[PDB]
C-alpha cells in the first residue's frame, strides 16, 4: 500500500496544492499530509481490487477530479474507495468517478467533511447484499454531502449516528435503500431524488430532522419509511408510483404491496404539503403513531388512501386547513379553498379487509355495496377513523410535479 | 210512486247516451231493466242512486232529491261484482255498513241468519266463495228497512236452491211495500218474478209494461212443442187448419209456430175429439220479446 | 260522525295487514338496535341522525304500503261505487281514510320510538330524562307528519290511476324519488357544479323534499359533525327559523291532501 | 258409439269419497247437463272426463279411448269457468297461440274470430276486454280443430241475451253435425230448452239422469196452470177442490191452478166447455223446480 | 315441438310487461352510467358492473316468472292448458325457454350499450380483450338469471295465490343476494375459533350470486368447476321445479 507522494504530482501552485496528470496508476494510496491535490480528467487511479484505494488520514484535504476504479470488497475490513479517518477533519471530495464492489465513501469520526458532486457506480452482478455502501457516514458532525450520483450500491447513503449534516440534490438510482438513517438526531436532507429502489427513504430512530422537497420516482414497496422519528418536519416531498415488490432479503423490512408513506411509532412530526401519487397505499398509519400534524398533502391516484387499523379518531387538519383528496366528492359553497363536508377515507368494510383477508372474495358483493351505503346513512355503525374536517378542493402541490 | 224519472236526456261528451226516458215505477212493483252492459242501462242505474247528475230532466226518488241523505238511508244497492274487504271478517264488514247507513246493530245478527251465512260469519272474506260474497252483498242491501232495493245481477255465481230462495225473499219484500229494480242479464227465470219489464236499447227506452202487455203489443207465435207424442201424421195437419205451421227439428220435435189469433179453434178441435198426451201452451218468453224489441231498434 | 265510522274500519283493516306488522316490527327492532349501538359507543348527535335516517326509509314505506290501494283498491274491488250510495260524501270517505290510516302511523311510530326510548333510559346510565323526553317527543310528533305526507301522497297517486297494479308502480316510484333519488340528484348537482351553480338557491331546494324537511327538524339542536349531515349541511345556510319548518311540513300535508280531494272529487 | 262412458268410478281424496258410484253414458250427439252444487260432486266429475284426474275405482272411456291420449285432446274442446287470459297479449294472438297447441290450422283462427263475433275487438289487449268479451274468446278456443266433445263450464255468464241465444244457436248447429257436448251450468231456466237430458246429482251420488220428459214423469211434480179471466175467479175456485187440486184464492180476476197433471186431460174439458181460452198458460214443472225436488230427495 | 309453441307466447307476453321494461331500461342506463364513470374518470369497471348485475338480474328474473305457474292458476289458463296435448314438462320447460330468451336479450341491451360505452370512450381499449371479457360476462349473466328463473318456478308451483308468490319472490331475492353474504361476514368477524376460513371457499359454491362473481374475478377450484356448478344450480332447481309442478 503506497502513498500519494509515491505518484508523480505536478504542483500548479505552492500552498500544498498538487495536480496529478493524465495516466493510469496502480494500487492503494494513502494521504498523510494536508495536500489539496487536483487531477486532470484522464487520471484513472485504478487499484488492483484489494484494500482502500484512497485513504485519507490528514486534515483539510481537498481531493478533486480523481477517477477511481476497482477497489476491494471486504466489507468486514471495510475496503472503501475513499477512507477518511477521524483525524482527517474538513476533507473535500469533489467531482469524482468511482467503480468498484465495496464502499464508495466511508467516513467515520469526521467533522465538516464535504462529499460533493461525485458519480459512484457500485456494481452490476452482486445480488444487492454485498455491494457496499455508496456514501457511508458514521457519526459525523458538520458534514456537507451535496449533489452526488450513487448508482447500484448497497443501501445507498447509509448514515449512522451523525448529528448535523445536509444531503442536498443527490440522485440515487437502482439501489436497495435510497437514504438510510440510523439514530441521526437533528439531521437535514433537501431535494434528493431516489429512483427504482426497494425502499426510498429509511428513517429509523432519528429525531428532530428535516426531510424537505425530496423525490421518489417508481420505488418498490416503501416510499418513505419512518421508524421512531420525533419532532421531525416532512414538507414538500413528492412520492410517486410506489409499486409492489420485495427487497429480496427481507432482513429489516418485509415485502409490501406498495406504500408511499409508512409511519411506525413516530409521535410528533409535521407532515405538510406532500404529494403521494399513484401507489397502492397512500399512507400507512400504525396504531402507536398518533396525534401529529398532517395537513396540506395531496393524496391523488392511490388505490387506497389511508390504512389506519384502529378505532381511535384522528383529525387530520391543523388550523382548519386539510389535505387534497382525489376521491373527495364534495362541494364548496362559501368560496374558500376548503371543502364543506368532512372526508372519511375509510369505511368499516375497508378495515375488515385489513383485519381479515378472506373478505377479498366477498369484496365485489352487493352486500358490501349495501354496507358502504348503510354507513353513509347510519353513522352509529361508523367506527371513528382518520377523517379531516375541511379538506382541500384544489392541488396544493402545483410546483412539485415539475 | 217510488222512482219517478221524467224527461231525462243525459248528455256526457256531447254523445247523448240516454234520451227522454219516462220511467214511472209504482210503490210495489218489481221493475226489470234489460239493456246491454253499455251506456243505456247502467246510466239510468246511476241516476236512481244519485251519483250522477241528470242533465235536462229531473229524477225524483221517493218524492225527494236523489242525493239527499234522508232518502239514501232508505236505499239498497247490490252492485255487479264486490270483492269487499278480504282481510275483514263477515260480521265486521256488515257492522261497518250498518254504522254508515244509520241502521241499528241488532239487524246484523238477524241478517246473517236470514241470508244463509251464519256458518261463515266471523270468517274472513278471502275465504269466501263468489256465491258467499253475493250473500254478503245482499245482507247490506236489506239493511235498515229499505223502501227501494236496486239489485244489479244478484244471482250470479249462486246455487239454484239459493236462487229460488232469493226470489222468495224478494217476494216477501214486495208484499211489504218495497219497490225493487232488477238490472239483470240472466233473463230466463226472471220473468216469473218481475211485474213490469223495461227493455231499453241504444239509449231510447223501447218498451215498458207488464209481460201481458209486451205480448199484446208485439205479435209473437206461441211455440208448442210436443216431444214424445202418440200420433204424429194427423198432428202435422189438424193444427195447420187455422194457419199454424207444424215445423219440426228432430225425430219428434215439432215446434208449431202459431199466429196467436186462433186459440179457440185449435183447443176445441183437440179436446172435443181426440185424446191428448201433453198439451204445451208455451207463451213467448223473455228471450223472444227482447229479441223482438232490440231487432226493432237495430 | 261519518268520518269516524269509516276511520274505525281502516284502523281494523290496516292492523290485519301482515305486511304492515312485519315492517312495523322491523321499525321497532332497528330503533332498539340503533339506540343500543348509540349507547355502547358513548355518541349523541350520531344516534339522532341515524334514527331520523331510519324513519326516512321506513315511515314513508309504512305510509305507502297502507294507502296505495285506498281509492283504486276500493274502485276495482267494487266497494267504492257502493259507498257513494251510502249517506256520505267524497270528502268524508277520504278524510276518514286519512284519520284511519293516520292513527296507524301514529301507533307504528309510538311503538317504534317508544321502545327506542326505553332502550336508552334503561341502557345509558345517568341520562337526562328531560332531554330524552324532549328529543324523542320531537321525534314522535314529526315522524307522524312525515308519515302523513306520504299518506297524503298515496291518495294522490291512487285517485289518478285506475288499476291497482299501476298504483303499486307509482307508490314505489314516489318512495324512490323522495327518499333516495332527490338526495342523490341534489348531491350530483352539487358535486358536478362544485358548489358554483347557485350559492343561495340550493338550500331552498331542501324544502321541496319532505324527507329533508323531516331531517332538518330533528337535527336542529344536535348538529355535531358535518359528515353526519352530508347533504343536510346545506341546512345551516337556510335563514328560516325552526317554527316555519314545522309549518312547511304541515303545508306539505294540506296542499297534497287538497290535491288528493280535488282529484277524488272528479273520479 | 257413446262418447263419454263413465263406468262405475269412485273418486276419493283421503278417506272421504267425494264422488261415489257415478255411472254416466253420454251419447254420440246428445247435449247433457251436469247440474249440481259447486262442491266436489260436480267439479270432480268434470275432471274425470278430462285428463286431469284418474278414476280410483273405475274407468272412463272418452271417445272410445283413455282420457289422457294426445289423439283424444286434439278433438276435445273445453271452456272453463271464470277464465281470465293473458292480458298483455292480444285477442288474435291468444287464438293463434291456442291453435298451435291443439294442432289446428291457422286459417281457422280468423274464421272463429268472425264466428263468435270478436272481429271488431280483435288485435286489442285482453285487459281492455269485458267479462262477456272474454267468454267469446274462451268459446273460440273450444271450437278449434274438429272437436267431438265440449265441456262448456258456465258459458253464458256476463253475456247479452242476443249473444246467449247466439251461443245456443251455435250448439244446435254443432250437435246436428255430431259433436256431443256437456253443459256444467247454474242458470237453470234457459238451459232446459236445449238440454237433451239432465244429470242432476247430489253431494255424493248421482240422483237422476234422463230426458226432461223422463224426469217429469218419474218425479211427480204438479203442473203450474195459470189463467187470467176465463169466466170468474170466485165461480171457478170451488171446482178444483172437489177434484183434488189446489186453487189459490188470489186478489182479483186471476185464477192460479196447481193441478196434479194426472187428471189434466179431463180438467181442461170443463174449463174449455164453459169459456174462451183467450189467455191461458199451462207450464210444465221446470228444471229449477225439478232440481229443488231432487235435492230434497237426498239431503 | 310444443316446447317452442308455448315459448313464443312468453316472448310476446314478457316483452309487453310494463314492470319488466321499466327495470330493463333502468338496468341499461346504470350500465352506461357505471361505464361513463369508469372510462372518463377495464378490470375496475367490469367488477362494478358485476355488482350491478348481481343486484338487478335476480330482480329481472324474479319479476318475469314469479307469476308463471300460480299466475296462470289464478287466471284459470293453467287448468285449461293441461287439457291440451301438452305434458306438464313441456309447459315448464317451454316457459323456461321463453323467459330465458327475454333476459338473454336484456343483457344484450344492458351490456350491449355498456360495452359500446367502453369501446368508444377509451380510444385504444384493445377490443380483442374486450370481446372475450364481455363474452364471458354476457354468458355468465344469463346463467345467473336462469338460476333465479328456475328459483321462481319452484316458489310459483308451491304457493296457491299470487299475493304470497311475491312475498316469497322478495324473500328469495333478499336471502340469495344480501343475507347469505352478510351471514358469511358475521361468521367471520364474530367466530374465529370454530370457523375454518379454508372451508369458506367451498361455501361460496352454495350461492349462485357468489359463483357469478367468481367467474368475473378471474381460489382452490379452477374456473371449469364453477361453470359446472352454476349449471348444476340450474339443472337441480329446474328438476326441483318439475317435481313440484307434478304435485298440483
Ligand atoms: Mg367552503
Amino acid at each position: 500500500a503506497p502513498q500519494s507522494i509515491t505518484t508523480l504530482p505536478l504542483q500548479p501552485d505552492g500552498e500544498n496544492r498538487w495536480r496529478l496528470p493524465a495516466g493510469e496508476y496502480q494500487g492503494q494510496f494513502t494521504i498523510e499530509q494536508p495536500m489539496q491535490l487536483r487531477c486532470e480528467p484522464g487520471a484513472v487511479i485504478q487499484s488492483q481490487g484489494q484494500g482502500s484505494s484512497l485513504l485519507i488520514s490528514a486534515p483539510d484535504v481537498l481531493v478533486e477530479g480523481c477517477t477511481l476504479y476497482e477497489w476491494g470488497s471486504d466489507l468486514t475490513a471495510m475496503d472503501s474507495a475513499v477512507f477518511i479517518l477521524p483525524a482527517a477533519e474538513r476533507a473535500q471530495i469533489s467531482n469524482n468517478r468511482m467503480r468498484g464492489p465495496g464502499f464508495g465513501v466511508f467516513v467515520d469520526g469526521t467533522r465538516d467533511v464535504q462529499v460533493i458532486g461525485n458519480e459512484i457506480d457500485g456494481d452490476a452482478g452482486v445480488r444487492s447484499q454485498d455491494r457496499g455502501n455508496g456514501i457511508h457516514l458514521f457519526a459525523v458532525s458538520g458534514a456537507r454531502v451535496l449533489h452526488n450520483h450513487v448508482r447500484n450500491a448497497r443501501d445507498g447513503i447509509y448514515i449512522d449516528t451523525s448529528n448535523g449534516n445536509h444531503l442536498e440534490g443527490n440522485v440515487i438510482e437502482d439501489v436497495r435503500y435510497g437514504v438510510h438513517y440510523m439514530f441521526a438526531n437533528e439531521n437535514s436532507l433537501i431535494d434528493n431524488v431516489t429512483r427504482r429502489t426497494r425502499t426510498g427513504y429509511a428513517l429509523m430512530q432519528s429525531r428532530k430532522l428535516t426531510v424537505t422537497g425530496n423525490r421518489s420516482e417508481q420505488d418498490q414497496n416503501y416510499g418513505i419509511l419512518m421508524n421512531y422519528i420525533t419532532y421531525s418536519t416532512i414538507t414538500g416531498n413528492f412520492v410517486s408510483d410506489v409499486q409492489r415488490g420485495d427487497t429480496g432479503g427481507d432482513s429489516m423490512i418485509s415485502g409490501g404491496e406498495g406504500k408511499a408513506l409508512f409511519i411506525y411509532n413516530s409521535l410528533f412530526n409535521t407532515i405538510e404539503n406532500n404529494h403521494f401519487e399513484k401507489s397502492s397505499l397512500g399512507i400507512h398509519l400504525t396504531a402507536g403513531s398518533e396525534d401529529n400534524r398532517i395537513s396540506g398533502n395531496a393524496f391523488v391516484g392511490n388505490q387506497q388512501q389511508v390504512k389506519y387499523v384502529a378505532s381511535r379518531t384522528q383529525e387530520w387538519s391543523v388550523d382548519g386547513r386539510g389535505n387534497y383528496w382525489s376521491d373527495y366528492l364534495g362541494w364548496d359553497r362559501n368560496n374558500d379553498g376548503l371543502g364543506d363536508i368532512a372526508y372519511e377515507p375509510n369505511d368499516n368494510v375497508d378495515r375488515l379487509l385489513w383485519l381479515y383477508p378472506q373478505v377479498r372474495l366477498l369484496m365485489n358483493s352487493p352486500s358490501i355495496e349495501v354496507l358502504r351505503w348503510v354507513q353513509r346513512a347510519f353513522p352509529v355503525i361508523k367506527s371513528p377513523g382518520v377523517q379531516d374536517s375541511h379538506p382541500l378542493m384544489k392541488l396544493p402541490t402545483e410546483k412539485l410535479l415539475t | 210512486n217510488a222512482v219517478e224519472i221524467q224527461g231525462v236526456s243525459q248528455r256526457y261528451g256531447s254523445m247523448t247516451v240516454l234520451h227522454d226516458l219516462n220511467l214511472n215505477l209504482g210503490e210495489g212493483e218489481v221493475l226489470g231493466l234489460f239493456g246491454h252492459n253499455g251506456a243505456g242501462k247502467t246510466t239510468s242505474m246511476k241516476l236512481i242512486l244519485g251519483l250522477l247528475s241528470p242533465s235536462e230532466g229531473q229524477v225524483k226518488v221517493l218524492g225527494r232529491a236523489p242525493n239527499d241523505p234522508q232518502v239514501r238511508r232508505q236505499l239498497g244497492y247490490l252492485p255487479e261484482n264486490v270483492t269487499f274487504y278480504p282481510q275483514l271478517s263477515g260480521r265486521e264488514t256488515l257492522r261497518h255498513f250498518a254504522r254508515l247507513k244509520g241502521a241499528a246493530l241488532t239487524q246484523v245478527d238477524e241478517l246473517l241468519e236470514q241470508v244463509g251465512l251464519a256458518h261463515a260469519a266471523d270468517r274472513r272474506v278471502k275465504t269466501y266463495s263468489k256465491g258467499m260474497r253475493q250473500r254478503l252483498g245482499l245482507a247490506q242491501a236489506l239493511l235498515g228497512e229499505p223502501r227501494l232495493l236496486l239489485l244489479d245481477e244478484p244471482t250470479v255465481g249462486l246455487d239454484p236452491i239459493a236462487t229460488q230462495d232469493l226470489y222468495l225473499l224478494i217476494d216477501r219484500l214486495r208484499q211489504r211495500g218495497t219497490s225493487i229494480i232488477l238490472c239483470s242479464h240472466v233473463l230466463p227465470g226472471v220473468e216469473a218474478h218481475i211485474n213490469r219489464a223495461a227493455i231499453l236499447a241504444k239509449g231510447c227506452l223501447q218498451a215498458v209494461g207488464s209481460l201481458s202487455q209486451l205480448r199484446a203489443e208485439a205479435g209473437l207465435p206461441v211455440r208448442i212443442r210436443a216431444s214424445g207424442i202418440s200420433e204424429r201424421d194427423s198432428w202435422l195437419q189438424r193444427w195447420t187448419d187455422a194457419g199454424h205451421s207444424a215445423r219440426g227439428l228432430s225425430e219428434s220435435s215439432i215446434e208449431v209456430v202459431a199466429v196467436n189469433g186462433h186459440k179457440l179453434v185449435l183447443l176445441r178441435q183437440l179436446l172435443g175429439e181426440g185424446e191428448p198426451e201433453d198439451i204445451e201452451i208455451h207463451q213467448p218468453s223473455l228471450e223472444d220479446l227482447y229479441r223482438y224489441y232490440m231487432e226493432r231498434a237495430g | 260522525n261519518q268520518v269516524w265510522n269509516i276511520a274505525r274500519k281502516e284502523l281494523s283493516d290496516g292492523l290485519r295487514n301482515r305486511w304492515l306488522l312485519a315492517i312495523s316490527l322491523l321499525f321497532a327492532v332497528l330503533a332498539v338496535g340503533i339506540a343500543w349501538l348509540g349507547a355502547a359507543a358513548s355518541s349523541i348527535p350520531a344516534t339522532i341522525a341515524s334514527l331520523a335516517s331510519l324513519a326516512t326509509f321506513l315511515m314513508p314505506l309504512i305510509a305507502l304500503l297502507l294507502a296505495y290501494d285506498a281509492i283504486v283498491g276500493e274502485d276495482e274491488g267494487g266497494t267504492l261505487m257502493l259507498l257513494l250510495t251510502y249517506p256520505l260524501g267524497r270528502g268524508q270517505i277520504l278524510l276518514g281514510k286519512f284519520v284511519g290510516h293516520g292513527l296507524i302511523l301514529a301507533l307504528a311510530v309510538l311503538i317504534g320510538f317508544g321502545c327506542a326510548a326505553l332502550a336508552i333510559a334503561l341502557l345509558v346510565e345517568g341520562v337526562e330524562l328531560g332531554m330524552l323526553f324532549w328529543a324523542f317527543g320531537r321525534f314522535m310528533i314529526s315522524s307522524t307528519l312525515l308519515g302523513w305526507v306520504f299518506l297524503a301522497f298515496a291518495y294522490v297517486l291512487s285517485g289518478k290511476v285506475n288499476e291497482k297494479s299501476s298504483a303499486a308502480g307509482l307508490a314505489l316510484g314516489v318512495w324512490f324519488l323522495f327518499v333516495l333519488v332527490f338526495d342523490l340528484v341534489l348531491l350530483a348537482l352539487l358535486v358536478l357544479s362544485e358548489g358554483k351553480f347557485n350559492p343561495e338557491l340550493l338550500p331552498w331546494l331542501l324544502l321541496l323534499n319532505p324527507t329533508d324537511i323531516y331531517r332538518l327538524i330533528n337535527l336542529s339542536g344536535f348538529e355535531g359533525s358535518g359528515s353526519a349531515m352530508g347533504v343536510l349541511s346545506l341546512g345551516a345556510d337556510l335563514p328560516v327559523p325552526a317554527a316555519v319548518l314545522w309549518l312547511c311540513l304541515l303545508a306539505w300535508i294540506g296542499v297534497s291532501l287538497l290535491l288528493a280531494y280535488a282529484i277524488f272529487r272528479r273520479r
